[PDB]
């Protein structure tokens, strides 16, 4: 649920 | 599990990092259950022999296996047993009007068919490449991928993205239940390494409909 | 010569959003 805006990854769950 | 709406997935994740990096990976985009569905159909149109050999914008090599050396077929969506991938293809779409014309300036109105592709191991790949390097009008590549417990290190396969104005180059391992977006310009050059294993993605481009407008034109002169 | 490298598509019928 949280995004680390220097990477390019995200996990919808 | 409990997945992000897409809604907020496009907003408050793909807008922001489209625009700050250009890449974008969504993992467990559908789920286990709808993303095996799509690995049943994909399996089923690569065992009919429906693929064909990729092709290049320009044939200018001697053959478009010495470029890319996977074997496609094109998906409208509504072909019979191809029902969750017009749901994937659905889903993308239904994406791309969340982020409602903030992916940068571009002015999304359409898209390509669905291009399923396979490389079949063997050390096949796709060289070094621009997917729309002299303005055809694409915009945003969007891939997903379907290969469970896919290790690089074994399979190759791997995609590597070289992102203008980036240190550092992007690798993106094929996984299962995937979404991969980036940029179809000159801004992300990028190669699928050698595959030592049957590798499957579903791509789709995305168009910008005053680019996409200008490619179309017809010379009633010879010219 | 990066037109000779760029992943083919059809030129007509488009989908539409
Ligand atoms: O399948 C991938 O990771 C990417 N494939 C391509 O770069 C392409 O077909 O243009
Ligand atoms: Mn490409």
């Amino acid at each position: 649920x949280v995004w680390l805006t220097d990477t390019w990854v995200l996990s919808r769950t | 599990t409990k997945p992000l709406p897409a809604l907020k997935l496009a907003l408050e994740y793909i807008v922001p990092c489209m625009n700050k990096h250009g890449i974008c990976v969504v993992d467990d985009f559908l789920g286990k259950e709808t993303g095996q569905q799509i690995g049943d159909e994909v399996r089923a149109l690569h065992d009919t022999g429906k693929f064909t050999d990729g092709q290049l914008v320009s044939q200018k090599s001697d053959s478009s296996k010495d470029i890319r050396g996977d074997k496609i077929t094109w998906i409208e969506g509504k072909e019979p047993g191809c029902e969750t991938i017009g749901l994937l293809m659905s889903s993308m779409d239904d994406l791309i009007r969340h982020c409602n014309g903030k992916l940068g300036s571009y002015k999304i109105n359409g898209r390509t068919k669905a291009m399923v592709a396979c490389y079949p191991g063997n050390g096949t790949g796709y060289v070094r490449h621009v997917d729309n390097p002299n303005g055809d009008g694409r915009c945003v590549t969007c891939i997903y991928y379907l290969n469970k417990d896919w290790d690089a290190k074994v399979s190759g396969g791997i995609l590597r993205i070289f992102p203008e104005g980036k240190a550092q180059f992007a690798d993106i391992e094929p996984k299962f239940d995937r979404l991969l977006f980036f940029w179809s310009d000159r801004r992300n050059p990028h190669e699928v390494q050698p595959a030592y294993a049957t590798r499957y993605a579903i791509t789709v481009w995305y168009f910008d409909a005053d680019e996409r407008a200008r490619a179309k034109v017809k010379y009633l002169t010879g010219e | 010569d990066l037109e000779m490298l760029a992943p083919y598509i059809p030129m007509d019928d488009d989908f539409q959003l």
